[PDB]
C-alpha cells in the first residue's frame, strides 16, 4: 500500500536511521508509489504478522520530490527504526538498507546518496582506532597536511628494493610511504619479507631526520587469520601504522582489524579500492559519502578521499569524515544533519596525479587535517626519491607559511611556489618538469 | 643533480624545511596563532629529536615531549611579547633548541609546533 | 593503443582473463579505451624490474551488437599479480582502480577466466553439491 | 590389459603429473606390458568400479623406449591425473607414484628418474621459506658463492668448544658454520646448550667482521614437537638460519618446519642424509633430481647437491632447483620441461673433499648462486680455523674477480690461485698442504 | 704461523678480502656490470657495517641499507662515467664509505655490491 509505506506526514524520530535515495521509477510508476516501494522493499501477508506489530518495524518514505538530476528522477527520504539494526555492525546496516531494494523491477535505477546515523546507533561502534587528534599527538606533527608517497612500480620489485625506495622517500621529508592496494603477499614479494625491509627503512629514515616516520603496511588478506597475522608482526616490529582495503576485504574483517589496532596502538590507513564500481554513476549505486560514513563507523584513521585536480561534493564528505557536527547542505551532498557525538574523525587522503604545483590548491581546499599522497609526483623527480620528497615537503611548507601570514593560496599559489624555488634547488628542478 | 644531505639537516617538523626564519617572518607566524585565538607557548630541550629508549611498541616514542618554558601565554595580544620570552630562553639556555607551540581551548588540543631557535 | 594493446597476444593457461564492457568517452577510440582498461587495472624504479612481466594487456577488442559506443575489451593478467587463495586480492587487482578512469563513461566487468593454477589455491565450497546430498 | 594402461597415442594434459621410469622387465615380459604394468600398479575387478569412471583415475604409460643404459632396460613415461594428489603434500605424491610399483614381480628393477610437476599442483605448495633472492637480500650478500664449514669432529665436542670453532671459522671470512647432520641432541652435547654457544659465536664474529653471519642449527628431531621446540628457541635467539635432514626426518615434518620458517623469517638449510640409500644405483631407486624437486616443493632455502670433484647430471638438477623454467634435456637428466611458475629457487650446496685449489672449478661450474661447504678444507689449515676461512674467502674472491674480468676459470684456475698466494700468506699456506 | 687480525680489517662483502683495487681493476669490475647489462649505482654511508638496534628477530638487521648516490646509471655504456661519480662522491663525502652496486631488470633484483672507497 502506498500509504502503509508512504507517510508524508511522518515526523522522524531522533533514533531513526534515515536514508536519502535517488530513485528512477520505471515508466508508469508514480513517485509516491516508487517511494513507498523503496521503503517497503528495504524493510517489511502471512499469519505470523499477527504475532507482532509490523508498524514498529517498517521503513517509511516520509518525503519524495522530483530531482533536478535528470529524466524522471526523485530523491526519496526513508526512515528506519533503531531496532532493525545490530549494534556495531556496518555489515548489518548495509544488508538491512541496501541488501534487496536495488533489484526491484518497478525501479529503473536506484542510488543511495546519504544516511543519517543517529547517536543511539553510532555510539555502538568503536569508530577510528585513534582519529585525527590522537594521530597528530602520537606522531608529534602539527600545523600542516601530512605527506606520503606510494611506492612504484606497483608489482615486480623485490622486498628489499621496495624498502630501499621507502627509505629514500622518507629521508627526504615525507611522513609516510605506502604499499599499493594490490600489494598484499605475492610470488615476487611475500608480505613478511616486505614488513622486515620496510621496518628497516622506517627506522633508518627516522634516525637520520629526527622526525617520526611510517609506512602503511598492507594487511589486506584472503582470510581474517592472515590479516591479523600481518597486523601482529607489524605490532612486533613496533611500527606506527598498517593498511587495509576495507571494501575488497569487507566490513566484517575491517571492523575486526580496527579493533586490533585500537587494542595495540596501531594507526590504520584505509584504501578504498573498488569504490568506483559502486559510486561512479549518478543514477545507480551508492555515493562515496555513504561508504565514507561507513568506514568512520567501522574504523579507520586515514581514508582515501580522491583528488581535487566535483569540489563541493568532495568537501562535503570531507566534513562528514572529520567534523563532529555537519549541518544539512544538499549543495555539498549532505542530505542530513549529522552529529557524531564525539566519535573521532578520519584524516582524508588526497592522491592521484598531484605534483608540487598543486600544493597551493590542495592545502587551500583540504586544510591541515589531510594527507597529500603523491606517486610520480615524488618518484618522478629528476634527482630521485629523496630530492623529490624534499621538493614536496618544501613546496608544502611554503604554502603553509604563506597561508599563515594571511596570503591567498588560491590567487597567489604560483608566486608562492616560484618564490620557494629561489632557495630550494630541489623544488626548482621539480617545477621544471611539471 | 644534487644529493640530499645525510647529516647536519635534522628536522623539527612544520617549517623546518624552510630557510631560517627572520624576526619578521617569525612574528608573522606568532600573529597567525594570536589571530586564530590560539595560545602560544615555548618549549625547549638539549635533545632535539625523537628516539626510543623505554619502549618500542606501536605509537610509543621518547623525545616527543620537551620542557615548557614558563607557561602558555593566555590572553596574549602582542606577538612581540612571545619574541621577548624567546630571547630570554635563548639567553638562559643558548645550547638548547627552542620551539613555539600553540593550543586551542576549542579543539582542546595542541595544534601548532615550529622551531624558533637552534644552538650554534 | 600502447604497450597495453596487444591484439595478437596468445593468452597463457595461467593468465587470469577479464571481459570488460567498456563505454568510452566521446573522442576515445576503442583501441585506446581497451589499452587504458588494461593499463589502469595493472601498471626510475621501473628499471629495477620488467614492466612487461607484470602489465595487464588488452589482447582483443570488439563492439557490442545493438549497442551504441559499447565494446567488450578482453584483458589478460599474469598469475604472479595475485595472492593465492585471496578473492579479496583478485578483486582489488582487477576492479580496484579502473572503474573511475575519466576516459571511460562507464565500465562493467562481465566475466573472468579463472585458470586452474589459481583456483587450485582456494579451498572452495566447504562441501559442494554431491557431498551435501 | 596392455592397452587399458599402455596408451602410446595419449596426449599429456597440462595438469597431469608425468613420470619417467627406468624399467628393467623380467625375462619374458614385453616392454609394452612392463610399461602398462608400471602405470597400472602405480594407480588403479570389483563391482564398485561401476560406481565411478576408472578411466579418469588411471595412470597411463604413453611411451616406452629401449634405453641405452643397459641389458633389457627401458624408459617408460607415465601420466597421472591431477585429482589423484592431495594438494601441498609431497608425502602423498610419493605415496601415489612410488608407494607400490617397485615391488612388482614382473619387474626385475625400477628407478624413478624424473617428474613433471604441473603448475596446477606446484601452486598448492608454499615452497622455499625464502629462496635465493630473498636470502641474498636478507643477508646483504651479492656477486659470489656463499661459504661455509661443517664443524669437526662430528661428535665428542662440548657445546662450548663447538661454538669456539664456529666463531673462529666465521670471523675468518666464512658466511656460515654448520652442525653435522648427525648432530641433533646427545649426551655429549644437548641441543639447547649448543644453540646458546653457537649464538654467542655468531654474534661475536658478526660484530668483529661487520658482515652478517649464521650457523645452520640442526632442528632435526625424533618428533615434530621437539623439532619445533628447537626452531622456536632459534627464533628467540634471533639467528638467521636453521637446518633439517628432510629425508631422515621426513616430508610431513619438513613441510611443517618450512611453514614455521616462513612464518618466522628463518632460512632453512637442508641436508640430504640417507639419499644414497635411494639414489646411488642406476637400476633401482629414485634419482636425486626427484628428491631435489620434492624438497623445493616441500620447502628449503639451501639443499646439499654433492661435489664436482657426473657433471652434466649435477648441473641438470641444479637448474631444476634454481631456475623458473628448465627445458627438456635428457643429456643432463632432465626428462621433462619443468615450469615452476615463480616458486622461489633453492641454493645448491657443494661439499665433500673440496679445498682452495677447487675454487676455480667450483665457481665455474656452480656460478654465484651456490654455497661452497668445506670441512677439512678450512679446519685443516695449518694456522687454524680463522686463517683457513680467510684462505678460502680470498681464494673464492680471487676467482670471482678474475671471472668478472672475463678470464677463463677452467683454464686459468691454477694461475689465478697462485697469483692470489702472492698477497695472501693464509692462502699460500693452504696451497702448500693441498 | 700468523694470527688473523681482530681489528682494523672490517669487511664489506664481495671483493673486500682482496687488496685495495686499483683504478684499472675497479674499471674492469664496472665493465663486467655493463657487459652483463646490469645497472650500476653508487651508495654511501658514514657507518660501514651491519648492526641490530631496532629489532633482533630472524632476518632483521639495521645497517644493510646505505644511502643512494644520485640514481642508478641506466643506459651507461662508459665505465669511466661511474668512476667520475665515484670521485664526486669522495669529494662531497671524504669521510664516508662508498660502494658500487648493480641491478638487473631481468632478475628484477640487486645482484652486485663491492666497496670502492674507504675513508682515511
Ligand atoms: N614519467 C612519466 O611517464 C609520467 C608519470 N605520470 C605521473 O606519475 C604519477 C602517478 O601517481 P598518481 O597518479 O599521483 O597516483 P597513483 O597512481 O598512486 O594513484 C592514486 C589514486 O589515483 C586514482 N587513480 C589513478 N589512476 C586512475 C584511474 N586509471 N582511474 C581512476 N582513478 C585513478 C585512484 O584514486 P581512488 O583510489 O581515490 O579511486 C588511486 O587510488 C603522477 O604524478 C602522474 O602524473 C604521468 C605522466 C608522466
Ligand atoms: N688431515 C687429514 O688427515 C686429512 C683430512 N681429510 C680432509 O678433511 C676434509 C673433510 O671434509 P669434507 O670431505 O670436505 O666434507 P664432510 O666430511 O663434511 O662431508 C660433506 C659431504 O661429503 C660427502 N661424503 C663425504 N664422505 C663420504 C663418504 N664416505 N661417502 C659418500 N659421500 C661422502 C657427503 O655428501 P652428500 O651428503 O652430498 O652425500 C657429505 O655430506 C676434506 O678436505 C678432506 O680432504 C682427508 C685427508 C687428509
Ligand atoms: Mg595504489
Ligand atoms: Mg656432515
Amino acid at each position: 500500500y502506498k500509504l502503509t509505506y508512504y507517510t508524508p506526514e511522518y515526523e522522524t524520530k531522533d533514533t531513526d536511521i534515515l536514508a536519502a535515495f535517488r530513485v528512477t521509477p520505471q515508466p508508469g510508476v508514480p513517485p509516491e508509489e516508487a517511494g513507498a516501494a523503496v521503503a517497503a522493499e528495504s524493510s517489511t501477508t502471512v499469519w505470523t504478522d499477527g504475532l507482532t506489530s509490523l508498524d514498529r518495524y517498517k521503513g517509511r518514505c516520509y518525503h519524495i520530490e522530483p530531482v533536478v538530476g535528470e529524466d524522471n528522477q526523485y530523491i526519496a527520504y526513508v526512515a528506519y527504526p533503531l531496532d532493525l539494526f545490530e549494534e556495531g555492525s556496518v555489515t548489518n546496516m548495509f544488508t538491512s538498507i541496501v541488501g534487496n531494494v536495488f533489484g526491484f523491477k518497478a525501479l529503473r535505477a536506484l542510488r543511495l546518496e546519504d544516511l543519517r546515523i543517529p547517536p543511539t546507533y553510532s555510539k555502538t561502534f568503536q569508530g577510528p582506532p585513534h582519529g585525527i587528534q590522537v594521530e597528530r599527538d602520537k606522531l608529534n606533527k602539527y600545523g600542516r597536511p601530512l605527506l606520503g608517497c606510494t611506492i612504484k612500480p606497483k608489482l615486480g620489485l623485490s622486498a628489499k628494493n621496495y624498502g630501499r625506495a621507502c627509505y629514500e622517500c622518507l629521508r627526504g621529508g615525507l611522513d609516510f610511504t605506502k604499499d599499493d592496494e594490490n600489494v598484499n603477499s605475492q610470488p615476487f614479494m611475500r608480505w613478511r619479507d616486505r614488513f622486515v625491509f620496510c621496518a628497516e627503512a622506517i627506522y633508518k629514515s627516522q634516525a637520520e631526520t629526527g622526525e617520526i616516520k611510517g609506512h602503511y603496511l598492507n594487511a589486506t588478506a584472503g582470510t581474517c587469520e592472515e590479516m591479523i597475522k600481518r597486523a601482529v608482526f607489524a605490532r612486533e616490529l613496533g611500527v606506527p601504522i598498517v593498511m587495509h582495503d576495507y571494501l575488497t576485504g569487507g566490513f566484517t574483517a575491517n571492523t575486526s582489524l580496527a579493533h586490533y589496532c585500537r587494542d595495540n596502538g596501531l594507526l590504520l590507513h584505509i584504501h578504498r579500492a573498488m569504490h568506483a564500481v559502486i559510486d561512479r554513476q549518478k543514477n545507480h549505486g551508492m555515493h562515496f559519502r555513504v561508504l565514507a560514513k561507513a568506514l568512520r563507523m567501522s574504523g579507520g584513521d586515514h581514508i582515501h578521499a580522491g583528488t581535487v585536480v566535483e569540489r563541493e561534493m568532495t568537501l562535503g564528505f570531507v566534513d562528514l569524515l572529520r567534523d563532529d557536527f555537519i549541518e544539512k547542505d544538499r549543495a555539498r551532498g549532505i542530505f542530513f544533519t549529522q552529529d557524531w557525538v564525539s566519535m573521532p574523525g578520519v584524516i582524508p587522503v588526497a592522491s592521484g596525479g598531484i605534483h608540487v604545483w598543486h600544493m597551493p590548491a590542495l592545502t587551500e581546499i583540504f586544510g591541515d587535517d589531510s594527507v597529500l599522497q603523491f606517486g610520480g609526483g615524488t618518484l618522478g623527480h629528476p634527482w630521485g626519491n629523496a630530492p623529490g620528497a624534499a621538493a614536496n615537503r618544501v613546496a608544502l611548507e611554503a604554502c603553509v607559511q604563506a597561508r599563515n601570514e594571511g596570503r591567498d593560496l588560491a590567487r597567489e599559489g604560483n608566486e608562492i611556489i616560484r618564490s620557494a624555488c629561489k632557495w630550494s634547488p630541489e623544488l626548482a628542478a621539480a617545477c621544471e618538469i611539471w | 643533480m644534487q644529493v640530499w644531505p645525510i647529516e647536519g639537516i635534522k628536522k623539527f617538523e612544520t617549517l623546518s624545511y624552510l630557510p631560517p626564519l627572520t624576526v619578521e617572518d617569525l612574528l608573522k607566524q606568532i600573529e597567525y596563532l594570536l589571530r586564530s585565538k590560539w595560545v602560544p607557548c615555548l618549549e625547549f630541550s638539549k635533545v632535539g629529536f625523537v628516539y626510543r629508549e623505554n619502549h618500542r611498541s606501536p605509537g610509543y616514542y621518547d623525545g616527543r615531549y620537551w620542557t615548557m618554558w614558563k607557561l602558555p601565554m593566555f590572553g596574549c595580544t602582542d606577538a612581540t611579547q612571545v619574541l621577548k620570552e624567546l630571547e630570554e630562553a635563548k639567553k638562559a639556555y643558548p645550547d638548547a633548541f627552542v620551539r613555539i607551540i600553540g593550543f586551542d581551548n576549542v579543539r582542546q588540543v595542541q595544534c601548532i609546533s615550529f622551531i624558533a631557535y637552534k644552538p650554534p
